[PDB]
């Protein structure tokens, strides 16, 4: 209810390179996994959260080098005995390549899939993920459909060479005596940045994950 | 006034021609240095270069807009509509003119805007916008909500695209002209747009003593036609 | 071997650090660069973009009704057309502007700025407004007369169907404490609006809003806009 | 604890474990102003509900440090304690002023008493 | 269902190298033991798993350098007190030296065997193993018999020189209050790889270790 | 990589070490400094001004 | 001492990382490589050699 005002002063313009708007490491998944799903699973992308999904949509080609961070914490339940330092393995599968199905699949074992073992007890984890798109910058908007038959005029806009890849960590010596809860955060921070065509950003509130429908407020 | 003469074709415009390129680039072929890691692709001169006027449209006092998404418009028209269903690659820009034909007595302004990868919104439901929704063929869509440009963005800051605007009290004519616009060297034409020209009436036409009617007329002219190869030897 | 020893902060993870990390294909050769149109290497490019402004504040309208204004025959001399104060952090005719949604996404903004009126009414309507500007501090007109002895443009919409404003300076933060006014742009219809037989008897008037080069842009932060 | 702003992408933040060295971090000079003051003679506004912040300059303001614990809930129970230190750099310095004699009397209002 | 396609843009063959090819560092062995065999046993090789095996066939011979990376995890059994921080000790046996038959052995102690003495909340130990043949390259097609006589004749395309050596794993503080199991994760990242005489790649599936047997399917 | 031993006192903090430290906004660009009359250099500079005495020392 | 601190990601594992590792024995002397017919430098040589094609393909 106060009206101040104060002399501003300022120069320079690298704070509002695009690099900067876009190259801030935010969270992009959280998910939490008892200890026997049994695992943790997800599809890389970055519209999950809606403040980052709109920064990006400001935007129609974005091309960028992914850089992951995987901060694990750790929650007993029910005597107490200290927390494990528990192993835990961080594996990138390509868009290529088959998703493990349970915790002693045999794709954890995979030479062609990157794989990081680290422990609860120490930095956490981090990889750099290059572009790896067939296109040579991934579409935020796809005015297109993916074939020309059926069971695929179901799927607009959503285009199979914007997949960024999936990633599976799970806990190597998993089954312990008593219990155990562990949270996964995932940060995603873009590096070599470059834009084109910006576009209108959105205003009305989202509705669905990858369909850009809009509906009132 | 001068004649917009493109091989087979020729439209009498204004003086106005002010030719907005989006972006500030001419539309050309692909480049060799980027042709060698795909195949190689043979260009049409003749005739896919050539201005293609639809059917005017009529533009009332209670107009909300039309979309045309290209090259779905001109997926089955002529020789290029030919071209797209034996090439199976396509690759070219565009030159959209738009005309309307009004007395001096008519009020209204339109906002011709190109907007690249237009994704259509479906208020009010979770369900994506099915093949009938998108692919309107030569005829068109119509904008149910222009206000938020049928995409949950704001037509406010539709300015952003390569835009041209009709007065009728200053001009009755608008050419925007497209270059690729794809992050692929080239793409299918059968089920992706790349453009989508959309006309919108900001200011309601209005009159006392006219016709109420104001036809508009739309042309759309492929510039660099690209598509692959069908006739390569398979000798030696 | 060489002796080190652990400085404070060191096994941290900071969301704003910049270092090199492992590549996880080392050998992956990425896809080529082709040439993209419309590249952005700073979003101070965004703000120079002219965008719509709502100048329509009248409560009740909703749509595209909110983007243009009307002047009538029915409308007397000497009526309020419109009312834009000049603060892009605030509900107005400025909010839905380009310039004001990406300089959201900052905490300081500093610059010039630029108005654009297009009056798109038929060809032989004609009349005069009077485009007043209040300098920050000051206090907004309330008829022609107090417009017309600030600093003002008489602008015939007859012979110019566009005009264009040059504002001098705003400026702006946030610190309940909110950034007092920056100033405002006023309209005031000189004479009464003057139409043939045949022509309508209401006109409508649009307005754009955009940036010079010397806007600038402080301390990134999240828009409140979900 | 379960805040959304805690997500920020705009806010550093720091993780650091409890075995692990001190977490250190650098703030720049964050003001509106080119230098902090720590005596205003003026007040906010022009308005009420200001002239009762004497004193006070809201760009004097030099932002808010939150800290929690990621992992808090636990079977049993824990008490933890947060120091935090201070060490200003590229330290500058204008119009020195007469060394305060009184007691403090407020945190934000240079009162004095007796003594 | 979904027959897309997409333009693929590419340049380069650093990819297709054999180096990159084969130097990637895959699961070799994997084995679990108990508190009180009382260790871990197990003489290097490829063949172990048929992903790797069908990799390295595709070539007569290979020399490489060989680097063993070893990733110790620990489980506990039935009240709980935490994960035991136990020292382990990993050696090489060449093949010219005995190796070890207990958790109390005298081999453990040799002086010309390697030895590396690492603990489990460490990161994971590694060394290079450099190449040890006799020729001048591994041949994994063997066409003829180790000897003249009986009792070698049943031994068909097993040639002494190929062997890699041996790996042991022990605990070194082994006997504790209550329990443990730990399991052993040997990673093989082969080296300064060199390849020669290209063969056809296997096509059935395999029927035996050591003896290119094949059966229908 | 480069073979390396921790020293006797490493994981430490002291109140008056001198090391750098991360700075939190890489990319903020500060307020630029304008001219302010009164700079003090060093505190010495005080101890020079004259200042009163309570030479009354008559309780 | 050099005043060093950990980055992020530093006692991990990465399946694909490039380091040089301590040799187990720094003073083997392996055996001298010999001329072997048919090095292969690219598996690119392999795609190239003509193969049969199972052009038969009543079931």
């Amino acid at each position: 209810a106060i009206q101040t005002r104060a002399v501003i002063n300022q120069h320079g313009t690298s704070e509002t390179l695009v690099e900067n708007f876009l190259g801030r490491a935010a969270l992009v998944m959280m998910k939490d996994f008892e200890y026997k799903q049994n695992f943790f699973k997800w599809t890389i992308n970055t519209r999950s959260y809606v403040q980052l999904r709109r920064k990006f949509e400001l935007f129609t080609y974005i091309r960028f080098d992914s850089e992951i961070t995987i901060v694990p914490t750790i929650r007993l339940y029910t005597s107490y005995s200290g927390l494990p330092n528990l192993t835990l393995q961080a594996m990138f599968v390509p868009v290529g390549a088959p998703t493990p199905k349970s915790q002693d699949s045999y794709e954890w074992q995979s030479a062609c899939n990157p794989s990081v073992f680290f422990k609860i007890d120490d930095p956490p984890a981090r990889m750099t993920i290059p572009f790896m798109c067939i296109n040579s910058a991934y579409g935020m908007f796809y005015d297109g459909f993916a074939g020309f038959e059926k069971t695929a005029n179901g799927l607009y806009g959503i285009n199979p060479a914007n997949t960024m890849g999936n990633l599976c960590i799970r806990v190597v010596n998993a089954y312990q005596p008593v219990q155990y809860t562990i949270t996964i955060r995932i940060y995603l921070k873009p590096k070599h940045i470059k834009a084109w065509v910006p576009r209108p950003p959105r205003t009305m509130p989202y509705m669905s994950i990858a369909n850009t429908n809009y509906t009132g407020h | 006034v001068l004649q917009l003469k493109l091989g087979n074709s020729a439209i009498v415009t204004q003086e106005a021609a002010n030719m907005c390129c989006a972006y500030g680039e001419w539309p050309s072929y692909l480049p060799d240095n980027e042709a060698t890691a795909i195949d190689k692709p043979t260009q049409p001169e003749t005739s896919t270069d050539r201005f293609y006027t639809l059917k005017s449209v009529k533009w009332e006092g209670t107009s909300t807009g039309w979309w045309w998404k290209l090259p779905d418009a001109l997926n089955q028209t002529g020789m290029f509509g030919q071209n797209v269903q034996y090439h199976y690659l396509y690759r070219s820009g565009f030159l959209c003119h738009v005309q309307c034909n009004a007395t001096k007595f008519h009020q209204g302004a339109l906002l011709v805007v190109a907007i690249p990868e237009h994704q259509l919104g479906k208020y009010n439901t979770g369900t994506s916008a099915s093949f009938d929704d998108v692919m309107k063929g030569k005829t068109g869509g119509v904008f149910t909500h222009p206000y938020v440009l049928d995409d949950g963005t704001s037509l406010a800051c539709s300015l952003i695209f390569p835009h041209q605007w009709i007065n009728l009290r200053t001009n009755n004519s608008a050419t925007i002209m497209l270059p690729w616009m794809n992050c692929a060297p080239m793409d299918f034409a059968l089920r992706h747009n790349q453009w989508t020209l959309a006309i919108i009436p900001v200011v309601p036409l209005n009159t006392s003593g006219g016709t109420t009617m104001v036809p508009i007329t739309v042309s759309i002219a492929p510039m660099c036609c690209e598509f692959n190869g069908l006739r390569n030897a398979i000798t030696q | 071997g060489v002796p080190t020893y652990l400085l404070p902060g060191s096994s941290q993870f900071m969301t704003t650090d910049d270092h090199s990390s492992a590549p996880a294909f080392p050998d992956f050769s990425p896809t080529p660069e082709i040439h993209i149109p419309g590249r952005v290497h700073n979003m101070l490019e965004l703000v120079q973009v002219e965008s719509m402004m709502e100048i329509n504040n009248v409560a009740g309208s909703s749509g595209m009704e909110r983007l243009r204004v009307e002047i009538s025959v029915q409308t007397d001399m000497d009526a309020l057309l419109f009312n834009i104060p000049l603060d892009i952090q605030l509900d107005g005719p400025l909010r839905s502007t380009l310039l004001a949604n990406i300089a959201r996404y900052y905490t300081h903004w500093s610059g010039s700025m630029e108005m654009t009126f297009m009056f798109c009414g038929s060809f032989m309507a004609t009349g005069k407004v009077i485009l007043c500007y209040t300098p920050p501090g000051g206090s907004c007109p309330t008829d022609r007369e107090s417009a017309m002895l600030g600093t003002h443009i008489v602008w015939d919409f007859g012979l110019q169907s566009s005009i264009t404003l040059v504002i001098p300076w705003i400026s702006g933060s946030h610190f309940k404490s909110i950034n007092a006014n920056v100033g405002y742009v006023t309209c005031f219809m000189q004479t009464n609006l003057i139409v043939p037989k045949e022509a309508a008897t209401s006109t409508y008037i649009i307005g754009f809003a955009a940036a010079k080069n010397d806007f600038s842009l402080r301390l990134m932060r999240d828009s409140p806009d979900i």
